[PDB]
RNA sequence: GGUUGCGGCCAUAUCUACCAGAAAGCACCGUUUCCCGUCCGAUCAACUGUAGUUAAGCUGGUAAGAGCCUGACCGAGUAGUGUAGUGGGUGACCAUACGCGAAACUCAGGUGCUGCAAUCU
RNA sequence: AAGCGUUCAUAGCGACAUUGCUUUUUGAUUCUUCGAUGUCGGCUCUUCCUAUCAUACCGAAGCAGAAUUCGGUAAGCGUUGGAUUGUUCACCCACUAAUAGGGAACGUGAGCUGGGUUUAGACCGUCGUGAGACAGGUUAGUUUUACCCUACUGAUGAAU
RNA sequence: GAAAUCUCCAGUAGAACAAAAGGGUAAAAGCCCCCUUGAUUUUGAUUUUCAGUGUGAAUACAAACCAUGAAAGUGUGGCC
RNA sequence: ACUAAUCGAACCAUCUAGUAGCUGGUUCCUGCCGAAGUUUCCCUCAGGAUAGCAGAAGCUCGUAUCAGUUUUAUGAGGUAAAGCGAAUGAUUAGAGGUUCCGGGGUCACCUUGACCUAUUCUCAAACUUUAAAUAUGUAAGAAGUCCUUGUUACUUAAUUGAACGUGGACAUUUGAAUGAAGAGCUUUUAGUGGGCCAUUUUUGGUAAGCAGAACUGGCGAUGCGGGAUGAACCGAACGUAGAGUUAAGGUGCCGGAAUACACGCUCAUCAGACACCACAAAAGGUGUUAGUUCAUCUAGACAGCCGGACGGUGGCCAUGGAAGUCGGAAUCCGCUAAGGAGUGUGUAACAACUCACCGGCCGAAUGAACUAGCCCUGAAAAUGGAUGGCGCUCAAGCGUGUUACCUAUACUCUACCGUCAGGGUUGAUAUGAUGCCCUGACGAGUAGGCAGGCGUGGAGGUCAGUGACGAAGC
RNA sequence: GACGUAAGUCAAGGAUGCUGGCAUAAUGGUUAUAUGCCGCCCGUCUUGAAACACGGACCAAGGAGUCUAACGUCUAUGCGAGUGUUUGGGUGUAAAACCCAUACGCGUAAUGAAAGUGAACGUAGGUUGGGGCCUCGCAAGAGGUGCACAAUCGACCGAU
RNA sequence: CGUGAAAUUGUUGAAAGGGAAGGGCAUUUGAUCAGACAGGCCAGCAUCAGUUUUGGUGGCA
């Protein structure tokens, strides 16, 4: 017998492959497995992992998301890298000349790229360009923006979102919200 | 608690900056081995002195050999033991050639005649007696008669094998 | 039925001491308390206001508000398996600065000067506290010393 | 029909299974509970040294 | 070093009895017009430091003093207590091993220290 | 062992205290049984225990004899017939050597009986407005099955 | 008079503080006198019970308006 | 009561598959993880919600904010103990002083009650001046330390502070030990919400295999070796095997392993061979063993049973009669190496038998009160029976000591299976990259969760699959 | 790594060498039996089941978490500030497949009971961290930029 | 009257049977049965490696 300090048998609780059956996600993992081990480049690690990656995890990045870190100091030249979908976004009117390495765009937002002059670039032509991700600026859309994340850690004084179906007046909007009614949150 | 030796353990207390040197306390252990008579000193040095195992040291221990260990002596062992209800003090002598040899027979004694284990036992004082006469005890004084002869009736006989062919005899 | 009251089973907790009773002496208003002071609770039976709960006593916490005549403090309380951040608004009566932070502010300072007494010779100059360490060989001599000592003592009734 | 009536027995086991946790304390605590006439201030001194920085480093 | 005012810790400072105290200060003391308060200038208020007294207050000393405070290989590593045994004992309980460890008791010593300002043969 | 016992604590008793045993009392518990172990008593029959009533042999006495009392070995052998009561319990008559105490699922209901409790009928007293209540009285009230296995009592029987 | 009013000495609280008990309090938290309405308005924060929900009770504030006092200060009901 | 074998509301059909917090049942395999009977609330107590315990999905990162542990430093507590010539409240006993309603007693009182003063015996869950042990809070640094000066409507008499800052300096001993198995974080949901047992603390109760708490460890949920037997005790927790070594317990035989060695104790006409545990007490015993204290004895001590049983004396009263032995009273020495107003047996009573006290005979140890080991008495229940059984007596019993030996699914090594983790592997990896391979660790499990697979009916596709030379079934 | 001057050898990152018999029921497997030791009847409720708790005489076949409306979390897929062809219409090899307009649902705006009003001071802010990237470095590191995410102080919108 | 299971039964054959029977580990005995000659089966010895056990002897403190 062994007095175990830890849980015996345990998985790692990492997605080591994804879950998705997309035969040409898995080639990208194959490639980017082979670029993880024979290069020390940390983007390639980082890269990898995100394509193991469920949809929620990799929420979309806008153009404008795009164009604001393009707007950093020394950044104005970085091949933006997004491991997920580029989506369009009307409400910026200058997007400049640059080049956007992702998973999926949208029809707008490789419209917007190429008119803009940039260039629009999958995954394997990244891993050709820029093998180790010289030059590289890898970005990531907001996770906790989802409507899910709204009604997580619902509770008294906690002010989440309850878990509503109809909203508006006779909807949850009365004792237990308003001291008038008994007692508030 | 095997075949017990003596141990010349002499220890003090920690030397402080008010009281450097301290007195240097020590004891005669009958002890199985080293552990035993460092344990069994400081638990009779707790009977005597404001010290403990934490506060004090040792600095000698010495085992103590038998001056004359092949000549037959007579040995008075002052003991205080606590038996079942109460403490009490009793004078036993030995006829032994050690004084392990005697602690040894005094254990295996008031363990058989009065149930006394090494745990209530507080051997008081192992003293030789020099002379025959100052002896107290008839079951040793016996054994100083002149010319002690006695024969030794009914010899049994350990046989190797279970079966034997002669039906054997008890003569000596 | 049951009692459960704010100051239930406090009869000897909030006593205070033999021949130590009245007016709370002027020393404990004047120290100035600052947001950031580690304080200890130890609440006074003769200042009823401000006066921190039975559980708070011996507790030691963190100042994080300052106010007019009381000070906030910042308690990690343990409820069921987590611990949880409590405030208390306790007069200076009650509390006391915690004297472990001042040696240990006094150790900081005594370790930087030994570091720059080190920064010119004599580097590496043990600035980590260490446990009690086993005690060196020494030798002890029996001048005025000669071991002396009698064996356990015969059962006297001493009644 | 008694039963029980009260036990903290298995109760320390159970709150060590996933092993009591710290309250996680931060840089930049919450301001809430400080005195107001404090907090007021400290947001007029705040946006003045953020004016001071921005007015030198630019 | 005495004394005064404001203090800190709050009897080593308290309590009882008896003695000392130059100088200064404090004090008792003298007075009732005004402000003020009373049954009562006793307290409280005001006025003159003048008519006076260290008698008291105050301070210090004295006491195999009470109390208090400190320390002790004084009691005592005792009572107690954490851990261990397929230890003892019918049991009540007890012993041992590895640790921690008192109170009363008995002795010895001591009887305020000190901060800021002012003042004094 | 303070006292009683004429004197004498212990022949026989025995205060004030105190140590036990038993599980035939009654309490206390609720572990088993609520897809049910037939809930009182008696009759019948066998066996067991000893804390022995008689009987055998003894020891002690405030044992002269007779009769008694205390104690030992001892459960081998016996311990009854009746009035009243459903009774267990009790009480009385009488005989006797003696009318001792208990256990065996408070032995024993596919052994019986059914007086009692304890369904449904009915009456009384008290209580309740009432329906009804009462370990209060009173009267009437279906007692099933073995042909299986074991056990027991008897009866055959292969193989040597 | 053991005692009805007056006087002095001792008195660490052996009294009193609405109501149980515990804690607390002596130029007071008790007694008497004077003034008074903070037992008021507007919110958040906190403690106990606790799910860190509600209710009750309480704590420190902030922004007002007041009470009292020479003033510091105290006061957001009852010494807790 | 009866109303078609149906009656305290017939029968038939439908609503109706009426509801059920209640009972029963709930169907393939393997792998990994793995509980709760507890919090709060509820017309709640056989239920549910809530929090907790558990699984799964993971996510952000990569050795850290950390820890059912210690040390150092600094707090807190009022239980164990202790105390009552310290407070409160109980409580025993006298002393000394005193004065009033208290004592008949001056008309100032040996032979008094309170009260005071100094002592004394004993106590407290709801007493306390003290006061542990165990447990418990906090801190041991880059979110740190120091220097200089910037903001503010706060605050100060006043940049005096407060808080947050600019700039500069400090480094692996960066500010104790040990460890860290990755660390932190989130979502979602199962079962559970009857508990019970053991040590220690502890309440009610005489007690209980009783009822109720605290901490922990267990059983439930768990097999294995041992306690003959047993949920909980001891030991040790479990993939499939081999070898070795052991734990607890044992080694006469059943039964593997010494009728081993060593010192003692015990003889039971109810021996003993009981951790939990399956019982025995007070009180006793010239049974036997060991011991404590006191006294006597070689100048010949205790006993053995040899001699003397003395003056007043037939001691006073009285007993029908008491003279050494009915009682009251007595107990003086005339004394001797030595004989009492006699230790007893006695007579009407004496008398007489016989002794403490003393020697012409001895010869070595003796006497008393006790202490505790074993054994015995105390010790009585019912079918025949249980140190497990047989049996065991310088034990095969009891106490103690020393070795050797036996064997658990435990430990070590190796193999094989699986799981988890960390990795390698693309210029033909000399074509399986959810593939091949390297390295290390791990494996119990109810309720429950998840994963990988097996099997059945039918459906799309494919094998131009099988088959009257025999399909399916059995 | 060892020995040896070296070649080379070795017990140094896991067994080789030599020899015999048989080549079949010989070893082995399966099965029946015997022997040694062990092994209580499953399911169920339960703190506790072999239970003197309950269901089960046997066998075959049938036999119990399904479907639907709405929904939470998570995952896969398409498109993406949009998304959803299938109410319908067109068409057809005809319940299939293919094509499509206008609406509508949800989302892109909240807040208030409501009347209403309605989201940039700033490089869509400041501070502390933060993967990755860039620059200087042999590296350790230093500096710059820092998405997601965490904490905090602000700013804007609605209510008061 | 397709096939024609099981429970249950008859006959035949085989086996075992002192108050159940059934089962687990291992082997004996009886029965029955699969494959391999271009190494298959069971063994013996020597020299080694790994893990152990049991001795003999040497040199030191
Ligand atoms: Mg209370
Ligand atoms: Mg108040
Ligand atoms: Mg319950
Ligand atoms: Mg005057
Ligand atoms: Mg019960
Ligand atoms: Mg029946
Ligand atoms: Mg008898
Ligand atoms: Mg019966
Ligand atoms: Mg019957
Ligand atoms: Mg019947
Ligand atoms: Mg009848
Ligand atoms: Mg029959
Ligand atoms: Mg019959
Ligand atoms: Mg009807
Ligand atoms: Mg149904
Ligand atoms: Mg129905
Ligand atoms: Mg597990
Ligand atoms: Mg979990
Ligand atoms: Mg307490
Ligand atoms: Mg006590
Ligand atoms: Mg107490
Ligand atoms: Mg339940
Ligand atoms: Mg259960
Ligand atoms: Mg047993
Ligand atoms: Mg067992
Ligand atoms: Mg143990
Ligand atoms: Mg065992
Ligand atoms: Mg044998
Ligand atoms: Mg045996
Ligand atoms: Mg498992
Ligand atoms: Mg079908
Ligand atoms: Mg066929
Ligand atoms: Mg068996
Ligand atoms: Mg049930
Ligand atoms: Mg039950
Ligand atoms: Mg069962
Ligand atoms: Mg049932
Ligand atoms: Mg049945
Ligand atoms: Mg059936
Ligand atoms: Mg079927
Ligand atoms: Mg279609
Ligand atoms: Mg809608
Ligand atoms: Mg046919
Ligand atoms: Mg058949
Ligand atoms: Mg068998
Ligand atoms: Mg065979």
């Amino acid at each position: 017998g062994i007095d175990h300090t830890s849980k015996q048998h345990k998985r790692s609780g990492h997605r080591t492959a994804p879950k998705s059956d997309n035969v040409y996600l898995k080639l990208l993992v194959k490639l980017y497995t082979f670029l993880a081990r024979r290069t020390d480049a940390p983007f390639n690690k980082v890269v990898l992992k995100a394509l193991f990656l469920s949809k929620i995890n990799r929420p979309p990045v806008s153009v404008s998301r795009i164009a604001r870190a393009l707007k950093q100091e020394g950044a104005a030249n970085k091949t933006v890298v997004v491991v997920g979908t580029v989506t369009d976004d009307a409400r910026i009117f200058e997007f400049p000349k640059t080049t956007v390495a992702a998973l999926r765009f949208t029809a707008g937002a490789r419209a917007k790229i190429v008119k803009a002059g940039g260039e629009c670039i999958t995954l394997d032509q990244l891993a050709v360009r820029a093998p180790k991700g010289q030059n590289t600026l890898i970005l990531r859309g907001p996770r906790n923006s989802r409507e899910a994340v709204r009604h997580f850690g619902m509770g008294p004084h906690k002010g989440k979102a309850p878990r509503i179906l109809s909203t508006g007046r006779k909807f949850e909007r009365a004792r237990g919200r308003r001291r008038s009614k008994g007692f508030k949150v | 608690m095997a075949h017990f030796k003596e141990y010349q353990v002499i220890g003090r207390r920690l030397p402080t900056e008010s009281v450097p040197e301290p007195k240097l306390f020590r004891m005669r252990i009958f002890a199985s081995n080293e552990v035993i008579a460092k344990s069994r000193y400081w638990y009779f040095l707790q009977k005597l002195h404001k010290v403990k195992k934490a506060s004090g040291e040792i600095v000698s221990i010495n085992q103590i050999n038998e001056a004359h260990p092949t000549k037959v002596k007579n040995f008075g062992v002052w003991v205080r033991y606590d038996s079942r209800s109460g403490t009490h003090n009793m004078y036993k002598e030995i006829r032994d050639v050690s004084r392990v040899a005697a602690v040894e027979t005094l254990y295996q004694d008031m363990a058989a005649r009065h149930r006394a284990r090494f745990r209530s036992i507080h051997i008081l004082k192992v003293a030789e007696i020099e002379k025959t006469a100052d002896v107290k005890r008839q079951y040793v004084k016996q054994f100083l008669t002149k010319d002690l002869k006695f024969p030794l009736p009914h010899r049994v006989q350990k046989s190797t094998k279970t079966f034997s062919y002669k039906r054997p005899s008890t003569f000596y | 039925g049951k009692s459960h009251g704010y100051r239930s089973r406090t009869r000897y907790m909030f006593q205070r001491d033999f021949r130590k009773h009245g007016a709370v002496h002027l020393s404990t208003y004047l120290k100035v308390y600052k947001v950031g002071d580690i304080v200890d609770i130890k609440a006074n039976g003769s200042i009823q206001k401000g006066m921190p709960h039975k559980f708070y006593q011996g507790k030691t916490g963190v100042v994080y508000n300052v106010t007019k005549s009381s000070v906030g403090v910042i308690i990690n309380k343990m409820v069921g398996n987590r611990y949880l951040e409590k405030r208390l608004n306790l007069r200076v009566e009650h509390i006391k600065h915690s004297k472990c932070r001042q040696e240990f502010l006094e150790r900081v300072k005594a370790n930087a000067a030994k570091r720059a007494e080190a920064k010119a010779q004599g580097v590496a100059v043990q600035l980590k506290r260490q446990p009690a360490q086993p005690r060196e060989s020494r030798i002890v001599s029996t001048e005025g010393n000669v071991p002396q000592t009698l064996a356990p003592v015969p059962y006297e009734t001493f009644i | 029909a008694k039963s029980k009536n009260h036990t903290a027995h298995n109760q320390t086991r159970k709150a060590h299974r996933n092993g009591i946790k710290k309250p996680k304390t931060y840089k930049y605590p919450s301001l809430k509970g400080v005195d107001p006439k404090f907090r007021r201030n400290h947001k007029h001194a705040l946006h003045g040294t953020a004016k001071a920085l921005a007015a030198a480093k630019k």
